[PDB]
């Protein structure tokens, strides 16, 4: 990750477990029997000026969607993950600090928030420096944490949920920012100590339980505690062998044919 | 380990700095002390060590003066071997063979009729030294 | 650091590398500065002085009234000073003896020339083509392979050099060895064959120290090199002692049982049964005679110079000093157990602490401790007079080290201790300006709390003293989940720090406070636990409201209050306040929770569920759902926004406020 | 050699008297080993300071050995204290934690007063459902 | 065998960590403790630390910290730079 | 899996093959940690082992080793050899009282001479400044009375 | 006599911290090692501060609250070695040798080492050792050729012969 | 006295990070030893802090000396190995 444990709540990405049709039903904005947004960008709608504007709704989609599909390729299923700095609140509170409820639109500007986060993502470092190419062990030991910021904060998000303003934002991706370089670990400091110490926490938990209290039972047997030390002496006779395999299927999603 | 006499030999790191001059020193250390004194509420003991030399190096005044030093440089020149240098304009006097006798180690280093040149120049400096 | 006789002299500049070397019998002569002729000495000499070569010379003292010239003072600042013990009788060695019996076959006796040739350019290749120190697998190979010569060196024939010559062949010249060995109990046989003519196999013929040493010595300075040997730190020729070094005393021990005694270790003592066993050796020397019986008495030399190492080298020697019991031996201190290693160089007793039974309190902060005063009257704590401190500092002093704004000892420019007690008592000694003073402890003042056994990173953490009556420790209830125990009359140990450069370590990184979520879970360690908690429930409900007549009384703990009391929230006939209200009161402002329990509903639909604004709830019940070390818990969402404090109060205004709820509505089954 | 006596708590016998108010390193016993002013040494005991109160009664008689043989008692109530433990019969190790007079008690309202208090969070998960029936 | 660092191409990060506060701290405390002249209108206090952190918090304190890299290599930074 | 699937394969395998014995259930889990351990299994290629001694190693001469215990041999052996220890160790280090680099130990500190040197001024002048005569027989001048220096060392 | 460059370490207090610590450093070092002497260096006769005198450092010491400032400077030192000639100047003389002197250095010349030519006059007004014309009292700088020297305690001292041609009476 | 500071209560100031605190509670706290060490062979000297005679009857020394903090824990190992004719020599810093 890059950042210190202690400081680190696990969060969820929205954007993962949502049907594809719902997807573009939250992100995606075109001028296509649409242009419904037009009623929030109170105060001020241009209209549409030229260009540019047309072209960065679906610039910010290319990327948002390239997120989409990677993960997954990468995750299985579930969504819930640990990330540094809880975005889910930064925001709320933040109506709370600033409120506005629907009946105020927006001051903001679909250029701003996008030129919003490019400035204060790319203030998220934690390799430094360039020192080219350097940048890129940083670029993606933040990867996961941005595909969110790019999620909670895409354009139609910011303006159909939770309508926001210039001061609100701007105050917004100034907590973010800060408490992302408070999350940053050591240099220091002892990674290992630490984390071995708690990793024989868990253990002790477990001992009593895989005993506790208890049968009693059959197949997938194998215990816990009583177990850890066969891993760790890598010993050859490990009580249970076990050992999983799967199928295609087919072969199978059947039964009789497994 | 190295305890001889030479003939330039013993220590690497004294061997490579340079022998300072007497009278040199000296006036040197005048001017050391002058800086020093540029602000000094008085007195600034001197130790014992620097009696002595305040005497030695007075009563071995081979340049009673600021230029005789600058003379003195003129007239050298050729390194050789700092040691050797130094020894020269220590002692003084006089010719050749005796040169030789004080400095075995300039054996086959330098020729001769330049050298009672060199100490002709010097008996004619040291007063002169007006 | 601290003072240690303000010894100046050699600046100081820290251990930076360590260099393990092998002693040598030339250096053990030059280090040590005695003779050592006096075998059985123990002051021996028919009186109570001593001499010579045991206890003087020199050595290093051993009790007060002693300069033992060429240090001091004592007992401390005078290390121990080793010293030879001279020989002349070529003696083993059992450790080192093992390593110089699997080499047999490294020089071949006597020529002294590496096995290999060039060779065989494999053989030898291969075995440099691995790190110093293990290059000795090859040997071994080539050893039990060997067992005879060749040639002479690889002296060109035909004679060439451009570049030659090759011109060799092979492992220089002689015959051998040709005789293997094997480990018979405490001696070395080896056969002799060929053969067919006649030889010897496995059953007798021995070898000595004297032979191999002198091999050793012979030994190319080039071949010392070619093996894992150093021919600077270590060198063959040195595992055989012939100058046996001498420890001082400070490395042993003794003893006196006023009067009339004072035997020794004992240990030691065999020591000295080792020089009446040389000595009486070294004087026939001149004979001669019986000469073969001579050997059987150096047999002995070669038992208890072992004995003094390694008790049991698994041979049956004995070792019996005083009741057939092994002779405590050098290699025992060291690895234990019940010794060093594990006892006096990992887990160190240590000084300025102490210990106690632990009880609960409730109106203390969190990171508060409660400090009896019988201890706080036994602690420090030095702390260097500062120009701001003379006048607050001294009125310590004046008042006495049994009023615990009081101290004990006064240190000086000199190093020198002003015991307040018996010895000072009085003497104004007004207060130098820029000594040191050692006072009592007195209000945090921080100090480090742990429980043994300390698993988690925070079973040592950092509280602030101060300072109550009777004598058990007074700790926060919140804070004893991290401490996995209750108060079954357990103890709790304290070390209090000296140095201000500690103080300020488990001041700011250590902390009650920044270490209420401990990385192992990103997740809380402490929370509400126990009847602040089941009180929490019982007064979160809507059930429960609060008359007019207090409120107010409650409103006294905060513990930061605006001064300002609630707007009530019931203006009918009396004038009443819900418990959530004035309970979200002890919560900071704006920080927000959906909580969103199971069955929810649009509706309330019944205090199911819970959630915050503007740091104040407005729904649902709080419980351990909320306030204990929950995921997105209460406890955690506050700390983490913004930081311990007025973090650190929230436990001290629910964990005071309810309990004081609790008190006056009673609780029970 | 012998500081911090004070031997001046000890008879003509060399011994103490009950019940003399011991508390301290007070000592109790005297004895002398030969070795001017030479010589008498001192194998004496002390008392541990931790311990105080007075001097039950001492028995001296004679062993075989061969010479004297003395024994000295000291008692010293102790009364209860913040920190000491008690426990049921049933497995509720307890220890005190304060010690509330009689007014601040829940005097009710018959009305006497606790003697002592349990919480009640030392019974559900402890299951100990004797304690409660007793 | 050490190699120092450019104090105009420095790597590291420019706040100060956990550790350093606690060891500057931890240092300007012995300092002061010491009979020290000390850089900031003293508040009127009388902890030699409590002192130190009126300090630090105002910036306006000595001592800089020389971190070693695994190269060999150093960087020097000043309390007034760190954050 | 080490001999039958990658190096890279058989770390993943311990990562799940811990959470496996941690979790089930209700478990304290951090990725991070768990992540570390593995790494330390898997980063010098075979599997390491951590038997009730400390990964069976040695590259860190002896000194460190010792602390592993049990001692003895090793520095009745290492002894015949003259192991040199950079004694970067951390447990070797905590054993010569050398402050070691446990975090808060891992680094140095000096002084920012230069602050106190321009440190803000400075308010008053001249006289004072550059004089010698209000007492001191001695004078003085600032610096400045017809006097040099170098160039005759120089020469 | 030698100018080289010379190391020396600095350890400074807290207390003399003040905002001109160059001036105390300087201050401290000329008093450390002026006047002091080595076997390896000699006599430190004096070091040319100003201009030669570099302040590198420093690091703070972690448990004793003083830095140690390292210090590279330029000095005056006065070295002799076996072989070397040089001018000295006669102290005392004693029917034991010649108590002569240079510079700082004491050199002693056994009277074994001394011709054969300069009997030892006690009787003569103040004792001397005259031969032979020449007359050497405590009042005549003679060369010597140093034959042997010695490093005891920082100090050296070493022994010097008048057995070559061109050695004497100066 | 006094306590105890165990083999586990040491790994926990490690976790912290306490370079200080841990030193201070093992070299100081405990065994306050400082000992003088030759620059050539790292031993044990003829030390006397006092008439500032170190001297080293081996390595002939008398200039080069430099000083060292360790346990009397340490000292006695050391000095227990030179009865087994191994020398710890401690090469301090550029002194060696
Ligand atoms: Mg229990
Ligand atoms: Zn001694
Ligand atoms: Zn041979
Ligand atoms: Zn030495």
């Amino acid at each position: 990750d890059g950042l210190d444990a202690t400081l680190v709540e696990y969060q969820v990405f929205d954007s993962l477990r949502l049907s594809t049709k719902q997807f573009e039903k939250k992100y995606r904005i075109d001028l296509m029997e649409d242009r419904s947004l037009s009623l929030y960008m109170e105060n001020s709608i241009e209209n549409d000026s030229s260009v540019q504007d047309l072209l960065d709704e679906e610039y910010t989609q290319l990327v948002a969607d390239r997120e989409l599909l990677c993960k997954f390729i990468f995750p299985k299923g579930d969504a819930r993950w640990p990330l540094p700095v809880n975005v889910q609140r930064i925001i709320q509170n933040a109506l709370q600090i600033f409120h506005l409820e629907a009946k105020k639109p927006t001051d903001l500007l679909p250029s701003d928030i996008i030129n919003g986060l490019n400035e204060l993502i790319a203030k998220l470092t934690i390799f430094r420096g360039s020192d080219r190419i350097t940048r890129d062990v940083q670029n993606n030991a933040t990867l996961l944490f941005q595909i969110l910021l790019r999620s909670k904060f895409a354009v139609k998000r910011v303006i159909m949920e939770y309508r926001l303003n210039k001061v609100a934002f701007e105050w917004i991706m100034g907590e973010v920012e800060a408490r992302f370089q408070q999350a940053v670990v050591s240099p220091g400091e002892m990674v290992g100590t630490l984390a071995a110490q708690s990793i024989g926490e868990p253990a002790t938990q477990m001992t009593l339980n895989t005993f506790h209290y208890a049968g009693v039972s059959s197949k997938n047997v194998t215990l816990g505690v009583p177990r850890l030390k066969e891993i760790l002496n890598v010993a050859k006779n490990i009580k249970t062998p076990s050992l999983t395999i799967y199928l295609m299927p087919w072969i199978a999603a059947n039964m009789d044919l497994a | 380990f190295e305890e001889d006499a030479a003939q330039l030999k013993l220590g690497p790191e004294f061997e490579n700095e340079d022998m300072l001059t007497v009278s040199e020193a000296k006036i040197l250390i005048e001017t050391v002390l002058a800086q020093r004194a540029r602000e000094t509420n008085g007195e600034i003991p001197m130790t014992d060590v620097m009696k002595k030399t305040v005497a030695y190096f007075n009563v071995f005044a081979r340049f009673k003066t600021a230029e005789a030093t600058y003379a003195c440089e003129r007239i050298l020149g050729n390194r050789f071997h700092k040691f050797e240098r130094a020894q020269l304009g220590t002692l003084c006097c006089e010719d050749a063979e005796e040169a030789r006798t004080l400095i075995p180690s300039l054996a086959n280093k330098i020729d001769d009729q330049n050298l009672q040149g060199i100490l002709d120049e010097l008996s004619t400096l040291r007063k002169f030294q007006d | 650091s601290g003072i240690q006789f303000s010894p100046s002299s050699v600046p100081l500049r820290r251990v930076e590398e360590v260099q393990f070397g092998i002693l040598s019998p030339e250096e053990i002569r030059s280090m040590s500065v005695a003779k050592i002729e006096f075998p059985e000495t123990m002051d021996e000499s028919g009186q109570r002085p001593r001499v010579g070569g045991l206890l003087d010379p020199r050595l290093g003292t051993i009790d007060r009234q002693f300069k033992c010239q060429t240090c001091g003072e004592t007992m401390a600042d005078c290390p121990g000073h080793f010293g030879h013990i001279e020989l002349a009788k070529p003696v083993f060695h059992i450790g080192f003896l093992s390593k110089i019996k699997k080499i047999l076959e490294c020089v071949c006796w006597n020529c002294g020339k590496l096995k290999i040739d060039s060779s065989n350019p494999k053989f030898n290749d291969t075995q440099r083509y691995r790190d110093p120190k293990n290059r000795l697998n090859a040997v071994w190979n080539v050893c039990k392979t060997k067992m005879v010569c060749d040639t002479g060196l690889s002296a060109g024939s035909d004679n060439f050099d451009l570049s030659n010559p090759s011109a060799n062949m092979g492992h220089g010249g002689c015959g051998a060895a040709q005789p293997t060995i094997r480990k018979d109990g405490l001696r070395l046989w080896g056969s002799w064959k060929r053969g067919k003519d006649e030889s010897d196999l496995p059953e007798k013929r021995l070898l000595s120290p004297l032979e191999v040493h002198t091999i050793f010595t012979h030994i190319s300075s080039e071949d010392l090199a070619h093996l894992g040997l150093n021919e600077q730190y270590a060198r063959p020729d040195w595992m055989i002692i012939t100058v046996l070094p001498v420890p001082p005393p400070s490395v042993r021990p003794s003893i006196s049982v006023d009067g009339t005694s004072r035997g020794e270790d004992d240990l030691t003592h065999k020591l000295s049964d080792i020089i009446k066993a040389n000595a009486n050796v070294r004087r026939c020397e001149q004979e001669g005679a019986p000469a073969h019986i001579v050997s059987e008495y150096e047999q002995l030399l070669q038992f208890h110079v072992a004995t003094y190492m390694d008790n049991e080298i698994a041979g049956q020697p004995q070792a019996l000093q005083k009741s057939g019991r092994p002779l405590k031996s050098i290699r025992a201190r060291l690895k234990g157990k019940e010794g060093r290693l594990r006892g006096n160089l990992m887990g160190k007793r240590v000084d300025f602490s102490a210990r106690t039974v632990i009880t609960g309190d409730p109106n203390l902060s969190l990171d508060e401790l409660g400090v009896p005063r019988s201890i706080a009257k036994t602690l420090t704590y030095p702390e260097t007079v500062t120009p701001y401190n003379i006048y607050q500092l001294q009125e310590l002093v004046r008042n006495g080290p049994d009023e615990h704004p009081g101290a004990k000892y006064i240190i000086r420019d000199t190093g020198e201790r002003i015991d307040l007690r018996y010895h000072k008592r009085a003497g104004d000694i007004p207060l130098r300006y820029g000594w040191r003073v050692e006072r009592h402890i007195r209000d945090g003042d921080v100090v480090i709390f742990n429980r043994q056994p300390s698993l988690h990173k925070m079973s040592m953490m950092g509280h602030r003293i101060r300072v109550m009556p009777y004598s058990t420790f007074r700790l926060n209830l919140s804070v004893t989940s991290p401490y996995n125990a209750d108060f079954d009359g357990d103890e709790m140990n304290m070390h209090v720090p000296q140095s201000e450069e500690t103080r300020a370590e488990i001041q700011e990184i250590t902390m009650v406070p920044k270490q209420i979520v401990s990385p192992q879970s990103n997740k809380p360690v402490m929370g509400i636990v126990q009847d602040t908690l089941a009180g929490v429930r019982k007064f979160s409900l809507r059930d429960n409201f609060l008359t007019r007549n207090a409120v107010m009384n409650i409103m006294l703990w905060v513990p930061d209050w605006d001064g300002i009391l609630p707007p009530p929230v019931i203006l009918k006939p009396k004038v009443l306040w819900t418990g959530k209200q004035i309970l979200s009161l002890i919560i900071p402002k704006g920080i927000n929770l959906i909580r969103d329990d199971d069955k929810q509903s649009l509706s309330n639909p019944t205090d199911s569920g819970m959630l915050i604004e503007n740091g104040e709830i407005i729904y649902g019940v709080v419980d351990k759902k909320t306030v204990g070390a929950s995921q997105g818990g209460l406890v955690h969402t506050i700390w983490k926004e913004k930081g311990p404090e007025i973090c650190k109060g929230f436990f001290n205004g629910i964990q005071r406020v309810v309990n004081y709820w609790l008190l006056h509505n009673g609780f029970s089954i | 050699r012998m500081k911090h006596g004070t031997y001046d708590k000890l008879e003509d016998d060399g011994l103490i008297a009950p019940g003399t108010r011991v508390s301290g390193e007070d000592i109790i016993i005297g004895k002398t080993a030969p070795i001017q002013l030479h010589a008498k040494r001192d194998v004496s005991t002390p008392l541990r300071s931790t311990e105080s109160g007075i001097v039950d009664q001492v028995m001296v008689t004679t062993n075989q050995e061969g010479l004297k043989f003395v024994k000295v008692r000291m008692r010293s109530t102790r009364i209860p204290q913040i920190g000491d433990k008690f426990a049921s019969r049933h497995g509720q190790k307890g220890t005190i934690g304060m010690t509330y007079r009689h007014e601040d008690m829940p005097f009710s309202a018959q009305g006497i007063v606790p003697d002592i208090i349990i919480n009640p969070h030392a019974i559900p998960s402890r299951m100990t459902v004797a304690h409660l029936v007793e | 065998s050490g190699k120092a660092v450019a104090k105009e191409d420095r790597t590291t990060t420019p706040y100060m960590t956990k550790y350093e506060r606690a060891r500057i701290l931890g240092t300007r405390a012995l300092q002061i403790s010491m009979n020290a002249p000390v850089l900031v209108d003293l508040e009127g206090e009388t902890d030699p630390l409590q002192i130190a952190m009126k300090e630090l918090a105002q910036k306006k304190i000595p001592l800089l910290v020389r971190r070693y890299l695994p190269d060999g290599s150093y960087e020097d930074w000043s309390v007034a730079e760190l954050i | 899996i080490l001999q039958i699937l990658g190096i890279e394969a058989t770390r993943s395998a311990l990562l799940k093959e811990l959470r496996n014995v941690i979790e089930f259930d209700g478990s304290y889990v951090n990725y991070r940690h768990l992540a570390l351990l593995c790494d330390v299994m898997t980063s010098r290629g075979h599997l390491m082992a951590i038997t009730r001694h400390g990964i069976n190693r040695a590259e860190t001469g002896a000194l460190m080793r010792c602390s592993f215990e049990e001692t003895v041999e090793i520095l009745m052996d290492a002894a015949a050899s003259g192991e040199k220890d950079d004694c970067k160790g951390i447990s070797e280090n905590i054993m010569l009282g050398q402050l070691a680099p446990m975090g808060t130990g891992a680094f140095d500190i000096y002084l920012d001479q230069d602050m106190l040197m321009n440190y803000s001024l400075g308010t008053a002048v001249p006289t004072l400044a550059g004089s010698g005569m209000g007492t001191s027989q001695l004078p003085e001048g600032a610096g400045t009375p017809y006097e040099r220096s170098p160039m005759v060392d120089s020469g | 006599f030698f100018l080289k460059e010379l190391s020396l370490t600095i350890s400074l207090h807290p207390s003399y911290f003040g905002p001109r610590m160059q001036d105390y450093l300087k201050a401290k070092l000329l008093a450390d090692v002026e006047g002091t002497c080595s076997g390896q260096y000699g006599y430190i006769i004096c070091v040319l501060d100003s201009n030669t005198i570099d302040i590198d450092k420093g690091r703070v010491v972690p448990g004793q609250g003083f830095a140690e400032f390292e210090v590279k400077y330029r000095a005056v030192l006065w070295r002799p070695f076996r072989g070397e000639v040089v001018d000295a100047i006669v102290t005392t003389v004693n029917k034991m040798g010649f108590f002569a002197n240079i510079g700082p250095l004491n050199v002693f010349v056994s009277s074994h080492l001394v011709p054969p030519d300069m009997k030892f006059d006690p009787t003569a007004n103040p004792p001397n050792y005259s031969g032979e014309d020449q007359v050497i009292e405590k009042g005549s700088n003679v060369r010597l050729k140093i034959v042997g020297t010695r490093t005891d305690a920082t100090e050296i001292f070493a022994i010097a012969t008048m057995k070559e041609d061109y050695l004497g009476v100066l | 006295g006094g306590l105890r500071f165990g083999e586990m209560e040491r790994d926990c100031q490690i976790s912290h990070g306490c370079s200080s605190v841990l030193r201070e509670r093992l070299f100081d706290c405990s065994d306050a030893y400082r000992v003088i060490v030759c620059d050539i062979c790292g031993l044990i000297a003829i030390a006397s802090y006092k008439k500032d005679s170190y001297e080293c009857r081996s390595c002939q020394n008398r200039t080069r000396f430099s000083q060292v903090y360790l346990p009397y824990a340490a000292k006695l190992l050391f000095q227990e190995l030179m009865s087994m004719n191994i020398a710890p020599r401690l090469f301090t810093k550029n002194h060696k």
